[PDB]
């Protein structure tokens, strides 16, 4: 819960969307309006604030915010 | 009247040098294979073998499973056996001159095809259709192969240089900047395309500027470059080289033989920007599948090859109207009613089909 809101605030700030609509089912591209460049940036932004790597082979599998949350 | 020597300077990319600063852009399916890229390399530019949909090579000669007369799954569509043969046949013509391999990042089995491409003998990997953030991961056994992403903005350069250095302490040996006049898929805002800001004469200064901050990465301009005058324009704007596809699409050595019949008839009114399962706009010729869709006569969509990941096996193909693996595959096979055909914006200017040698002469003389 503490983790989910921290990474919620980061997604909302990166993609310029309301935190209230950054829900576990929300897809970054379909639902939150981000392109490829936005997602890579977001992945880089998460890596810093949490000191992990998320190799591309998992980033290809995350798709929505809830999957990102679990990986962390 | 005699052939005349160039004042163009040789171009060096990573460990490899080409006599003219010219890439022949990769073109799938079966468009820039052995004949086209081998002869380009023979003539002193970069020949670039497209590695997408190679299972179609020699009418699926090298596939091991066929379903609906189409290569079944990425394992067969991106055939290691076929790709090695094309490199084998390309080296017949060009010897050990440098050959690129082109691989969309969108495809399934991306990593496998890059190592198949290195193992086939490629000297340079070229990757667009996506932001290839992990490209050195798959090339790690092949420190001689240069890696060249395709980008359409300075932002993409900055992003990729940061990831590759963070992760690998490596930087791309070159970047191809592709403008909105290009053939195939666009690196551009679905909407934008004709805005003044995105014009290639404007991108190249911006990308070269950004490239200075990372050790002066060589920037290759592509999209709408027609003749030596266009070449000189791009070089004067900071580019180290140009990539060109439509002019080579109109040569005899083009491996997709249907294009020699099609291009002399092509009119500007039949070049159109369409939707694609890959997820990017594509510049296509209003013929083949594109006519069959508007007629209501379009072939059936049943994902057999599973060429690209963004499609989710029919979901995007059914919504756009066509399977791009099947449509490009049929074109290589001569199917004019229901093949898919691409071109750059300059394709209507292709009036006569000439040879690679004659094209190379036009572009480099003086
Ligand atoms: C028929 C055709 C197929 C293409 N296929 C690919 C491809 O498979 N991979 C790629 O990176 N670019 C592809 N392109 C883009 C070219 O490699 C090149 O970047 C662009 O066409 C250059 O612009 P020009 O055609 O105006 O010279 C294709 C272009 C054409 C015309
Ligand atoms: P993201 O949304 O995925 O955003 C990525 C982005 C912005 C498009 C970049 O990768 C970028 O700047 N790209 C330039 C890539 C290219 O412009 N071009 C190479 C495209 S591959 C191609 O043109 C056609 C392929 C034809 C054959 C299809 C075979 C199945
Ligand atoms: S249905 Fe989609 S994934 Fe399958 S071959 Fe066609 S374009 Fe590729």
């Amino acid at each position: 819960m503490a983790l989910f809101e921290d990474i919620q605030a980061v997604i909302a700030e990166q993609l310029n969307v309301d935190a209230a609509q950054v829900t576990p089912e929300a897809e970054f591209v379909k639902d939150l309006g981000a392109d490829s460049l936005d997602v890579v940036e977001l992945i880089m932004a998460l890596e810093e604030k949490f000191g992990i790597e998320i190799p591309d082979e998992q980033a290809e599998k995350i798709v929505n915010v809830g999957d990102v949350v679990k990986y962390i | 009247h005699h052939h005349m020597v160039s004042t163009l300077k040789p171009l060096k990319i990573g460990k490899h040098t080409i006599k003219f600063p010219i890439f022949q852009g990769g073109m799938g399916v079966g468009i820039s294979w052995d004949e086209l890229a081998g002869n380009v390399a023979k003539e002193g530019a970069l020949g670039v073998i497209s590695a997408v949909g190679t299972g179609y090579y020699k009418n699926m000669r090298f596939v091991e499973r066929i379903v609906a007369k189409k290569p079944f799954e990425a394992l067969n569509f991106y055939s290691k056996k076929a790709l090695n043969e094309i490199f084998a046949n390309a080296r017949k013509i060009c010897g050990n001159n440098p050959l690129g391999a082109n691989i969309l990042y969108a495809i399934n089995d991306y990593g496998r095809v890059l190592r198949d491409s290195c193992e086939a003998g490629a000297n340079i990997i070229i990757t667009g259709a996506g932001l290839p953030t992990n490209m050195p991961e798959f090339a790690k056994d092949f420190s001689d192969v240069a890696l060249i992403p395709i980008i359409s903005s300075a932002k993409a350069l900055k992003i990729l240089c940061k990831r590759w250095s963070d992760r690998y302490k490596r930087i791309p040996d070159a970047f191809i900047v592709e403008g909105p006049l290009s053939g195939g898929h666009q690196g551009f805002k679905y909407e934008d395309c004709f805005k003044e800001e995105f014009r290639l004469e404007n991108l190249v200064p911006k990308v070269v500027e950004a490239s200075k901050e990372w050790g002066n990465i060589p920037i290759i301009a592509a999209g709408g470059i027609w003749d030596r005058k266009d070449i000189d324009t791009m070089l004067s704007l900071g580019a180290s080289g140009v990539q060109m596809a439509t002019r080579f699409l109109g040569t005899k050595e083009c491996d997709a033989k249907v294009y020699a019949d099609l291009l002399p008839t092509l009119k500007k009114e039949d070049i159109l920007l369409i939707k694609s399962p890959v997820g990017y706009p594509a510049r296509a010729i209003n013929t083949g599948v594109i006519k069959r869709i508007e007629e209501g006569n379009a072939p059936k969509i049943a994902c057999v090859s599973n060429c690209v990941a963004p499609c989710n096996r029919g979901e995007e193909a059914k919504k756009v109207g066509y399977c791009i693996a099947d449509g490009l595959g049929r074109s290589y096979l001569g199917n004019r009613e229901e093949g898919l055909y691409f071109t750059g914006a300059n394709g209507y200017r292709v009036d006569k089909i000439i040879s690679v040698h004659e094209l190379i002469k036009e572009l480099t003389e003086g």
